[PDB]
């Protein structure tokens, strides 16, 4: 759907796909897996699309979480939305 | 041992282009014979196409390796309607001598 | 540490080839009286008295060596003592000053590490251990564990102990941190191979020993040659021929090894033999290997004819499955064995459930039946159920 | 035993020269 | 920096070839790396690299 992203593609692949598929081999080497990834730059440039493509391909669920709609204005809902998600 | 993708790469002309030589024809031929699990068809393509094809060492080594695996794969294919069958009969059908057959049939 | 232990073992376990015992006795002699190790020299001298090959001279005549000194001797107590004085005096002054000042928590450990050197070297077990174990209690770096781990090892080879060596090996390994760390793993891996070959389960040994991630030496925890030969040899004995062509002639480490030595007859000759499926080739080679590699070794001497019997069984077996109505007159004549040998050791194999060979010994004919059947599983299932059952009666003997 | 393997070796070697 | 607010000014190790090997050896002593490696080579390859 988007091309020319070779360098970011390769990056994402090793970050995201591989610990889910092949958990055993990180712990067998005895080095830390990656666990968190940050994507920085403007979204919706083809960025979001890679995320979405891996999610389908690995047959993982896509969960789209609005970080900014935690921005609730009290002690009520928001900090508990985080538990459940 | 993944015959369908050999066929897929053939079928489109963005993965084959305009490129036909004796060597490319050989791979198509070997693939068909692999799928059928027949050593005879493999031998006929191997011989005709030989000089251009196996004129590079890298291919020639894989054809060697493949000829063995195919040979055992034929042996298993023939027997597959089931045994109580004579080692003389198999030997004639496959194209080979008695001894080579006995030793490969044990390994299998 | 290892070359001393190794050549003392080699020395006593000698009865063939002059230069082996001679060269052994010289290195042991040179090192053991430089080193403060009296009690193994004693043991050596006890174990190698009234033997052939003597290099002891106190009453003997049975000597074939050209060195007439490996007897427990009084020169020992001048070389050992001036060294023991020096070392005790240095270390006494050193431990006192470091511990007074209270500088750091890591100088303290260096001060107790010096007594574990001292003490393994004189050959005390329990003093060496509890002096070092302080460092582990004052754990503040993983270093403390490395000294714990090294000391069990040294002592281990000298005594030739499986059991408290296994116990301490497990306890220090499992502990707080665990890690993929290189020489904790190299040491754990050889030592596990030692013990399980000793129990005679043999498969469990194979699972760690055959596999090696150490392409270079670990000096005193084993020689590169030594581990490597041992892994290939266990490889052959206790693993399948489907395994052999997978891993035990097709690991890239073995390839750099077979380059320069093939006298191991198990990284070459027996592996090739096994693949090719022969038994005209095999049995000659095995005897030559037994003498050249098993009997020099500290670990594979103790498993003698068991090692022999199961390998001859495995080769007969891979032949027995491949054929059916099989001409024992033809085999017994020309696959490199004698007739009389072939029958009686075939028959030795059969009742133990080591072959489903359908024999007639003298009518010359053998046939084959399937190696598993419902009956075979039922018989061994029953074996394990009464194994289980007995231990619970024991639980209910002392408790209750 | 150590002895047996040898006895057997020698028996085998004797057959082998006549094989 | 006047004594009685900050009394000691200690330099933190500037990175040298020998120092770099050492750190590497400690981190390698947790995980599965071949013995055929030479930390002296890897250390010498790196210049302008921190811990």
């Amino acid at each position: 759907d988007v091309g020319g992203l070779d360098m970011q593609k390769q990056e994402i692949r090793e970050a995201v796909e591989l610990p889910l598929v092949q958990a055993d081999l990180y712990e067998q080497i005895g080095i830390d897996p990656p666990r968190g990834v940050l994507l920085y730059g403007p979204p919706g440039t083809g960025k979001t699309m890679l995320v979405k493509a891996v999610a389908n391909s690995t047959k993982a669920a896509f969960i789209r979480v609005n970080g900014s709609e935690f921005v609730h204005k009290y002690l009520g809902e928001g900090p508990r939305m985080v538990r459940d998600v | 041992n993944l015959i369908d993708d050999v066929k897929n790469i053939l079928n489109a002309k963005y993965t084959k282009e305009t490129y036909q030589s004796r060597g490319i024809d050989a791979m198509k031929a070997v693939a068909e014979a692999y799928n059928n699990r027949s050593l005879l068809d493999f031998n006929t393509a191997l011989k005709q196409y030989e000089k251009e094809l196996m004129g590079d060492e890298l291919t020639r080594s894989h054809f060697n390796a493949l000829y063995d695996t195919l040979l055992e794969s034929n042996l298993c294919k023939i027997i597959e309607p089931f045994e109580c069958v004579e080692i003389s009969h198999i030997s004639k059908i496959i194209g080979l001598d008695t001894q080579q057959v006995e030793g490969k049939l044990s390994q299998m | 540490n290892y070359e001393v232990s190794e050549k003392a073992f080699l020395l006593t376990q000698s009865k063939v080839s002059i230069e082996q015992r001679k060269e052994a006795a010289e290195f042991v002699l040179a090192k053991i009286k430089e080193e403060e190790m009296a009690p193994y020299y004693k043991y050596l001298c006890e174990e190698y008295l009234v033997n052939n090959g003597q290099s002891d001279l106190e009453h003997d005549e049975k000597s074939d060596s050209l060195n007439e000194w490996i007897k427990f001797d009084q020169e020992l107590y001048n070389e050992l003592c001036k060294k023991n004085e020096s070392k005790i005096k240095e270390l006494n002054e050193k431990i006192q000053k470091l511990e007074e000042d209270d500088e750091g928590e890591l100088e303290q450990a260096q001060a107790w590490i010096n007594l574990g050197e001292y003490y393994a070297q004189i050959g005390d077990k329990d003093n060496a251990e509890k002096t070092l174990g302080k460092s582990l209690s004052k754990a503040i770096s993983t270093g403390a564990k490395i000294d714990v781990m090294l000391t069990i090892a040294r002592l281990g080879f000298f005594y030739n102990d499986q059991l408290y060596v296994k116990e301490k090996l497990e306890a220090v390994n499992s502990m707080i941190e665990k890690g993929g760390d290189w020489e904790r793993r190299n040491r754990y891996k050889t030592y596990y191979g030692i013990h399980c070959l000793a129990v005679r389960n043999f498969k469990e040994a194979a699972k760690l020993l055959v596999d090696s991630l150490a392409t270079f030496t670990s000096i005193e925890l084993t020689s590169y040659e030594s581990i490597a030969t041992y892994a290939s040899v266990t490889g052959l004995f206790t693993l399948e021929r489907t395994d052999l062509k997978s891993k035990v002639i097709d690991s890239p480490e073995l390839l750099s090894l077979i380059s320069t030595t093939a006298a191991l007859q198990s990284i070459s000759s027996l592996t090739i033999s096994l693949y090719a499926s022969d038994y005209a080739s095999y049995f000659p080679y095995l005897l030559e290997t037994y003498a050249n590699v098993l009997i020099p070794c500290k670990y594979l001497n103790r498993h003698a004819d068991f090692f022999v019997r199961e390998m001859r069984r495995k080769v007969y077996a891979q032949l027995l499955e491949s054929y059916k109505t099989l001409s024992l007159k033809s085999m017994a004549s020309a696959f490199g064995v004698s007739v009389a040998f072939l029958d009686n050791d075939l028959g030795k194999f059969i009742p133990n459930k080591q072959l489903n060979c359908v024999i007639d010994r003298v009518n010359g004919i053998v046939e084959t039946n399937r190696p598993d059947n419902k009956n075979a599983q039922y018989h061994l299932l029953v074996k394990q159920g009464d194994g289980l059952l007995t231990k619970l009666q024991k639980y209910g003997a002392a408790v209750r | 035993d150590d002895f047996t393997n040898e006895l057997k070796a020698e028996l085998d070697r004797y057959k082998r020269e006549n094989q | 920096l006047r004594p009685g607010r900050i009394d000691r000014k200690i330099e933190f190790p500037p990175p040298s070839v020998a120092a770099r090997a050492e750190i590497l050896r400690i981190h390698s002593r947790k995980m599965n790396l071949t013995r055929g490696i030479n930390l002296r080579k890897v250390a010498e390859k790196m210049n302008g690299c921190s811990g």
